[PDB]
């Protein structure tokens, strides 16, 4: 749902 | 680097956000840029879909380091402040973080 | 919807504008009473004397600068451009501003 | 001069 | 001088046609590039509703001088065919009256 | 319908 | 409708490509092949690796240039660009260009 | 690499 | 009039400042928006060569009024937080002296 | 590179050709794409001054490889034509010789 | 520097 | 003129 380590 | 770019149209409403590439701050899953860019953008794709009727075009790469929102309805005023705020939230990553991250308009 | 089609040379001169369309509306007033003062005002208080056309049926007015280096002229249709996107980011349904 | 319904 | 300003989008669709001012060239009644541009217009116009579905949105101002064409239908071909041969067919007069009728672009 | 001095 | 966003830099050069949306599709066919085929030969005919990215599920695909100056993956990209604007003349209303 | 229904 | 042509890539970079012309404030010896703008551009240059690694290529008009600064390397936020200072700079004497000084970006 | 920069104002007139950096095709005195470049700048430009009413307003830097032409009388026809002459020129050494010259418009 | 250069 | 001037 959430990605912290996406970008 | 992480490129952000934002298309807004002659009236100043936010048509496009294109959000790129990875941080390069630290190395996955310690990288602070990221992190922050990330809750950003994914709070305020929540924030617009939980708290307007707005239901933006959403595209993204599974693998990351790529996302892309696109307005459908330019007329919602909501999504279009939540945008703004999402903007001014990742400016104020970038004023710190000049390297990591970059805005780019039109 | 009023569409308002805004001419800008390469020296920041505004060349042109043209409003089109139709908005009792008051967005149309507002419309209204910001473009024809303006015009007026550009004419009472300035040396400039645009060209200017419109349709007697309305829904079309269409101002050309002829001295784009009357900085008055100018500074008062940057004013009228200042007050039309005034209203617009309230009615943003009603007006559409577009660049040329 | 002025019509307040032109537009 | 006559005025054509042109309006096309980015996939060279004609949205806009401004056609402003006068000829120069004769007197009110004597003028033949007016003429010329005159029958160009107003022909084109007439075959764009005698000839397609497609209903512009038009507007002029009765002392003459000025005219305002733009479009509705954009995806209508035989409307653009039909703007494109006015253009064509005014830019024939431009090539021979440089000084009398002018044509710009977006 | 058609003026010929128009522009 | 598919659209087509594509970026040009000062330079003349296409930095950024675009196609999102949908158009026994043929429009699709058409700008799917030449989108894909494109981007091989890019890879296999030329020195630029552009950066790649695409939605698992359809309707998303982006390209841009690292390589700005690689004369030869312009030359593709223009020639992609041609070929989608050639399905664009034909089927209107399935495919939009534009230019940022 | 190609699949032809992507868009 | 003195005028400031700027070029502000995609990326936000400057990489372009042409400045030509004068003032026509004062006679020479005496003009207070070239000395203004003068001092503005000169030392700018300077502060570019003097604080970062960067060296721009540049061309003036050994006597006439046309300089022009072109960036080699636009990565360098010095250089670029530089040129931004001196635009600001030529913007605030353009606010007060308009008539003697234009900027038009891109 | 040599770079071509080329400004056409909103009614079509060439205001500006500014013609920066060397060809670096050949070494200076033999090369042919700055040969071809220079004889089509000079020659335009004494073209303008010798067959026109039109004095531009010129600047280089006398030994540089900058020079900037800019329109004073940009309704002059023939001066126009000159330069559209001059640009069809260079565009035609572009269209062989790619990596030695850029035109890039407005 | 030249003062009156612009 | 100057014949390699660019
Ligand atoms: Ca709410
Ligand atoms: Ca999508
Ligand atoms: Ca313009
Ligand atoms: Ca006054
Ligand atoms: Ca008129
Ligand atoms: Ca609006
Ligand atoms: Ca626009
Ligand atoms: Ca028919
Ligand atoms: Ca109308
Ligand atoms: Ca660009
Ligand atoms: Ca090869
Ligand atoms: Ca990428
Ligand atoms: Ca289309
Ligand atoms: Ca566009
Ligand atoms: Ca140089
Ligand atoms: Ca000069």
């Amino acid at each position: 749902k959430l990605n912290l380590q996406f970008f | 680097m992480i490129t952000v770019d934002i298309t807004v149209n002659d009236e100043g409403k936010v048509t496009d956000v294109i959000m790129d590439g990875h941080a390069d701050h630290g190395e996955y899953g310690h990288d602070i840029v990221c992190a922050g860019a990330s809750a950003v953008l994914f709070g305020s794709v929540n924030a617009i879909i939980g708290l307007t009727s707005e239901r933006p075009d959403i595209n993204y790469d599974d693998n990351g380091g790529h996302f892309h929102i696109r307005s459908v309805d330019t007329n919602n005023d909501e999504a279009q402040l939540i945008l703004q705020t999402m903007l001014v939230s990742l400016q104020t990553i970038e004023e710190e973080y000049n390297e990591n991250i970059r805005l780019n308009y039109k």
